[PDB]
């Protein structure tokens, strides 16, 4: 739904790089390289923004 | 990488 | 499995309707996964297995 | 499982122990309750002392084993052919009948395991093991702690100093 | 104390085939009594080779000097003097000891099975100088290159 | 369960400090007992866990299509290739401590990243 | 007659032994009794990198289970202070009330832990003690000054997205004083908390606790504290003319550094720690019988990293204090009999 | 001080001094496993050995079996002396370290 604060193996706090991560994205970089530019050195903790899905942009659009 | 220089 | 079961709480008042807080998507997936975008709803989270014989809990299908 | 991959690498040949990985090896398939515990004397004792896995299982034999009672004698045959460890083409050699001196014929020589794998036909469901013996000489009830006593050692082997998992060069 | 003393040389480092990860088999043979050894060894302590000679010596007691071994092990002994003129000590007990197999043949040779927790070494030879043994004794095995 | 017919209960709950760590920090938060794959033959579980973390390495997203790799061009070559291209090692074993005694075990373990699926079936239910 | 007494040999198909011969009896003559003094000799902490929220410390000449105690300790008993209760007055948003409850647990607070005191049981209240009060009240309002557009912060947006730094701390008793105004507040201010749509609204009070990692992870101080021995790396034999790059290509590529000593290339192992064990010299079929790897008997390497409450130093202090602690508690304890 | 978050001794069959067991409660792998090296540094000690009785509780058994003339309280009292001793020494030469390399980078 959300990012997950800290990543689940150790306990690393992924949840301030959501909107960095998607501006690097945005700037032209792979997903390597930015998630290399955001400090997230073991798989683990990159495994946590590579592959999460945003899916409270897609519920905060039906009525109040 | 390298103990203190 | 418990996963991403639709996105309209508050409107469907079912018995009973299992939910996944935040689930991921495989980072190891089928071509198809992406033709019928099964992203839109989830199913389960990537995790770190390590496969080894090390605490007495685990062995005849435990975990 | 994985107390027969256990107990079938540390009673191979080649598996020695220090004091201090000895015991702790010996008290965690113990945990004693009463009395003390009757331990052995190394088998190397001099470039370094050291033990042997076998000797690990024999001093987990002579503690459970009632205090009144005395050890059992077993002789028999391990799952594991004597022929899964030839690597390299045998040779002959004129008076050594290869078998009598075999990681195949388990020989427990008044409770001390002297030769023998202890694989699946002893600590398993096959008759005549070690625990099938146990199970007539002295009871059910020592055969049961036997079995749990053996458990929690071969569990504390692969948890401390050893592992095991099944990865791709295995299967390669 | 001593059981039986002579002086060995490596002629076949492991024959069988089967092979252990630590522990090497070697077929030695005696010198001027033309008796015969197999012996497991611990190869990543003592590594030993081909054309290699070394004194071998069985005991009872460490001791050589009467008092018997109490069966318990202490690092802590202040009694020193126990054999250290030697490279290898080792300990196990005798578990098979076999008269063999020739029959109306004087044939009284006999082949002495010791094990040292899971290493086992068989002592073949005259029965005259294999006396010292019997089922279930336990035994030194001092071992010192040459 | 995984993705490949491997379902089991969940047994413990092991603490974070007592679980085998590895020699670059982390530590796994599934243990799977070796001994589901002799009998039951899923090759495909050991396949995933090497894809994944060469994704997760990476940063790429491998397909696992059915019938895209041959006898000649093998799954297991392609993913080691990519992990040994990462630092890690081709059969996707890292050598692991025990986090009870501090020792490095005398094996290798099979690490990486799989996909798991929680099942409807609780405990609290039944 | 052969003594390897540093070093844990290795080669592909299993690791030789698990021992380090340096205990009571462990050799003719090389036995211990604890020599005090000969540890503070052979005893040497290095340092080799101290960022905020990292160190890499040597920690040489120290057994398995010492090391594994400090290790042990950072992860799962240095003390962190973090919320353990959530009152909820209103929560019109889309994150649950138990999964805000739950996210807002595992946010980590810079207050530091030890001014402060564990809550007696059934303390609900707290008290100036043992507790840190914070609000995070917010609304989301459409803003009136906004054309046709459609990014979400021009336009449904005073506060669409909820952050750390919504959070304020209320002073709860004379910890205005003893606190200087920035001192305590989330370690955070860019953590998302939740989303918000115009007329959606969060008002919620947070209460921090003091506890230990061991029973609740949202306390422990550190991302990770492991520690790796010390590689070893040695070439047998002096590889060269382009069998060298292959090895430098085996490793990790600073560990074989390939000089021109004459008009041939050498390789020589320059520095061993980078190594990362990949193992892949053992595929290569011609170069497994050239170099030796192994690790080092008892020289370690450290590295904490911890989540920003403390620093690392602090961090690795407090740690072998705690250990210490154990062990005086248990000695008063047997001096009490 | 704690009745029982801390030591109770169970004297073996006799009540031997010399074989005790020591159960220390909310002790885990790490106390026991430090004191437990430590302890067998200690040459008039025979038998020591730590485990856990069970995964649901928070306590473990310290075995310690010494030679003839010791009671076995001697080396659990000497084996937690010199543990604390490593570990003031280690503290010291960390903090001791950490100065100098703060020093060496905040000159240059
Ligand atoms: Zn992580």
């Amino acid at each position: 739904m959300i990012i997950p604060v800290r990543c689940f193996t150790c306990g690393k706090i992924v949840g301030n790089k959501w909107e960095a991560y998607l501006g690097l994205l945005q700037a032209e970089y792979t997903e390597g390289d930015a998630l290399d530019a955001l400090g997230l050195k073991r798989y683990c903790c990159r495994r946590m923004l590579l592959a999460h899905v945003d899916l409270i942009e897609k519920l905060l659009n039906y009525a109040p | 990488g390298n103990p203190p220089v | 499995t418990m996963g991403f079961p639709l996105l309209t709480y508050q409107d469907r008042s079912d018995n009973k309707l299992y939910r996944l807080q935040t689930p991921q998507s495989p980072l190891v997936r089928p071509s198809m996964y992406d033709y019928y975008d099964m992203d839109n709803y989830p199913i389960g989270t990537n995790a770190i297995v390590a496969v080894i014989s090390y605490t007495g809990y685990d062995m005849e299908d435990a975990m | 499982q994985d107390h027969m991959v256990s107990g079938a690498s540390m009673t191979t040949r080649g598996c020695f122990f220090t004091r201090e990985h000895y015991m702790e090896l010996v008290y965690r398939g113990l945990t004693d309750k009463v009395g003390r515990v009757k331990l052995l004397s190394p088998s190397i004792l001099k470039p370094f002392p050291l033990w042997t896995g076998k000797q690990v299982v024999s001093t987990l034999l002579i503690n459970i084993i009632p205090e009144d009672h005395i050890p059992l004698n077993l002789s028999g045959k391990a799952k594991i052919t004597g022929k899964a460890w030839v690597k390299e083409t045998p040779r002959s050699v004129p008076g050594f009948n290869p078998d009598s001196m075999c990681e195949s014929q388990v020989i427990i020589r008044e409770g001390e395991l002297l030769c023998g794998v202890l694989d699946k036909a002893h600590y398993g469901s096959s008759a005549y093991g070690l625990v099938h013996c146990c199970y007539e000489i002295y009871g059910g009830e020592t055969s049961g702690k036997v079995l749990t006593c053996l458990a929690r050692l071969f569990t504390a082997y692969l948890q401390l100093y050893r592992g095991f998992t099944l990865g791709v060069e295995d299967i390669l | 104390g001593i059981l039986f003393e002579d002086i060995f040389d490596v002629k076949d480092i492991d024959p069988e085939g089967k092979k252990f990860d630590r522990v090497s088999r070697l077929h030695c043979e005696s010198e001027s009594f033309k008796m015969d050894l197999i012996l497991d060894v611990n190869i990543q302590i003592y590594p030993v080779d081909l054309g290699d000679k070394f004194r071998l010596v069985i005991a009872s007691t460490l001791y050589e000097d009467g008092t018997l071994d109490d069966g318990e092990y202490n690092p802590t002994d202040d009694r020193p003097s126990r054999a250290d003129q030697f490279e290898y000590v080792m300990y196990g007990k005798v578990y098979r000891i076999e008269g063999d197999e020739t029959s109306t043949e004087a044939a009284t040779r006999l082949s002495a099975y010791v094990s040292y927790g899971g290493l086992l070494m068989r002592l073949q030879g005259d029965a005259n100088n294999l006396h010292g043994f019997e089922v279930d004794s336990r035994v030194y095995l001092l071992m010192k290159k040459l | 369960a995984s993705r490949h017919g491997q379902k089991g209960i969940l047994s413990r709950l092991w603490p974070a400090e007592d679980m085998p760590f590895t020699e670059s920090g982390m530590v796994p938060d599934i243990l799977f007992n070796p001994h589901g794959f002799p009998s039951r033959m899923t090759i495909g579980m050991l396949i995933e866990s090497m894809a994944g973390k060469s994704a997760a390495l990476h940063g790429l997203c491998h397909d696992a299509t059915p019938f895209i790799f041959s006898e000649e061009n093998s799954a297991l070559e392609y993913f080691g290739e990519m992990l040994k291209a990462a630092g890690y090692n081709f059969y996707g074993t890292e050598r692991l401590y025990s986090g009870i005694s501090g020792l490095e075990l005398e094996a290798d373990i099979f690490i990486g990243v799989v996909y798991y699926q929680r099942l409807r079936h609780m405990v609290s239910d039944k | 007659v052969e003594e390897m007494r540093s070093r844990v040999v290795l080669g592909e198909f299993g690791v030789r032994n698990v021992h380090t011969t340096d205990f009571p009896g462990n050799y003719s003559g090389y036995d211990d009794a604890w020599d005090q003094d000969r540890f503070e000799k052979n005893f040497r902490v290095d340092v080799v990198h101290m960022d905020e929220n990292s160190l890499e410390f040597d920690m040489v000449g120290i057994d398995a289970a010492i090391a594994n105690a400090f290790r042990r300790i950072l992860l799962a008993e240095v003390p962190t202070m973090a919320v353990e209760k959530v009152l909820v007055y209103n929560n019109t948003s889309i994150v649950q009330d138990e999964i805000l409850a739950h996210r807002l647990g595992l946010i980590p607070i810079h207050a530091d832990p030890r001014l402060f005191e564990y809550r007696n049981q059934g303390d609900e209240e707290g008290t100036e003690i043992d507790t840190l009060q914070f609000r995070l009240q917010v609304r989301c309002t459409r803003n009136p000054h906004a054309a046709k557009d459609s990014s979400d912060p021009n336009e449904l947006y005073v506060n669409h997205k909820v952050y750390t730094r919504h959070m304020t701390w209320i002073p709860l008793g004379n910890q205005a004083d003893l606190f200087p105004e920035g001192t305590i507040r989330p370690v955070h201010d860019d953590i998302l908390i939740a989303q918000l749509r115009p007329g959606q609204e969060i008002d919620l009070l947070m209460h921090c606790v003091k506890g230990i990692g061991k029973d609740h992870a949202k306390f422990s101080p550190v991302a990770t504290a492991s520690y790796r021995l010390l590689p070893d790396i040695t070439l047998l034999e002096p590889v060269e003319g382009e069998a060298a790059e292959e090895l430098s290509r085996c490793f990790s590529p600073g560990v074989i550094e390939v000089q021109e000593v004459q008009g041939k290339k050498v390789a020589r192992v320059a520095n061993p720690r980078l190594d990362t064990f990949s193992r892949e010299i053992f595929r290569n079929e011609k170069l497994k019988k050239v170099v030796r790897l192994a690790r080092v008997r008892d020289h370690y390497i450290f590295s904490v990293e911890s989540t920003g409450v403390l620093p690392p130093d602090v961090l690795v202090s407090e740690a072998i204090k705690v250990l210490m602690g154990k062990c005086r508690r248990f000695l008063d304890e047997l001096d009490a009999v | 001080g704690e009745r029982k978050t801390a030591l109770e001794m169970v004297q073996a069959a006799g009540t031997d001094r010399h074989c005790v067991t020591f159960v220390l409660h909310e002790e885990d792998h790490t106390l026991g496993n430090s004191l437990r090296y430590m302890i067998m540094k200690n040459p008039e000690v025979e038998f020591c050995g730590y485990t856990t009785t069970h995964p649901s509780e928070s306590k473990i058994n310290l075995r310690i079996q010494t030679r003839g003339t010791l009671p076995a309280v001697e080396p659990f009292q000497r084996g937690l002396n010199e543990l604390m001793n490593v570990c003031q020494h280690v503290l010291d030469k960390f903090e001791a370290s950490i100065k100098d390399y703060k020093d060496q980078k905040a000159s240059r």
